[PDB]
């Protein structure tokens, strides 16, 4: 889990090899690319209550709001199963109604 | 006899220089170890969370 | 001199300061993704939210106590500057 210990990026696995007076490692690493840009928000106020994501983050492409994980782009409709509620929202900065 | 005297001076200064070089090597090894530790700390605690 | 000499270092202090500023701006703006691939922008709120979520405390706390945390951090940095 310690970043940049073995490899360069997220780590998966390794293979050892022999040598005359040493050892050779072949680290197999995972690296993302082909990024996109979206408009975010920290939480959603609905019916006076603040909803937060269980895991991931809220995103939007301009017209609809989705929840996605943090290392890949897969959209899911917002429901009451992947979000949790915590009190009423009057002090959170950045809320957006939906 | 100047050659005898010069031999005395040369041998004395040779031992002095050897001692200095050995001390330098030891200190350099220690500093290299500390630098490696610092590099690990910078690569781990900065670019991520520990 | 008198027999000995001191050579100059390869890297001058300005380049060192430039490197440190680069690292620090990168870690403020992008978080930790810039250590793996290309840096991605991320607002400074939902980066501290992730960092709290890492250590067990849920992310409700940060978004409900932001001003107190800001004041704590500013006061701490002022105190360390004065102590130094
Ligand atoms: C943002 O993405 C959503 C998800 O696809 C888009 O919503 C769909 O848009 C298509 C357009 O052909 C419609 O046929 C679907 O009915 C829409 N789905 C829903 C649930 O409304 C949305 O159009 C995208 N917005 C932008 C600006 O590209
Ligand atoms: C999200 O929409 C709701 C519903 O309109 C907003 O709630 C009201 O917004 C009006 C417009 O300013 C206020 O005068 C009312 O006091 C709000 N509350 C109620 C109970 O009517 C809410 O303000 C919107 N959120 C944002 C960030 O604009």
């Amino acid at each position: 889990k310690r970043v940049d210990f073995c490899g360069k990026g997220y780590h998966l696995m390794s293979f050892p090899q022999s040598a005359p007076h040493g050892v050779v490692f072949l680290h197999v690493t995972y690296v993302p690319a082909q990024e996109k840009n979206f408009t975010t928000a920290p939480a959603i106020c609905h019916d006076g209550k603040a909803h937060f994501p269980r895991e991931g983050v809220f995103v939007s492409n301009g017209t609809h709001w989705f929840v996605t994980q943090r290392n890949f782009y897969e959209p899911q409709i917002i429901t009451t199963d992947n979000t949790f509620v915590s009190g009423n929202c009057d002090v959170v900065i950045g809320i957006v109604n939906n | 006899e100047a050659e005898v005297q010069i031999d005395r001076l040369i041998t004395g200064r040779l031992q002095s220089l050897q001692t200095y070089v050995t001390q330098q090597l030891i200190r350099a090894a220690e500093i290299r170890a500390s630098a490696n530790l610092a590099a690990t700390k910078m690569s781990e605690c900065v670019l991520g969370q520990s | 001199f008198n027999g000995l000499t001191v050579l100059p270092p390869l890297l001058t202090d300005e380049m060192i300061a430039q490197y440190t500023s680069a690292l620090l701006a990168g870690t403020i703006t992008s978080g930790w993704t810039f250590g793996a691939g290309a840096a991605l922008q991320i607002p400074f709120a939902m980066q501290m939210a992730y960092r709290f979520n890492g250590i067990g405390v849920t992310q409700n706390v940060l978004y409900e106590n932001q001003k107190l945390i800001a004041n704590q951090f500013n006061s701490a940095i002022g105190k360390i500057q004065d102590s130094l």
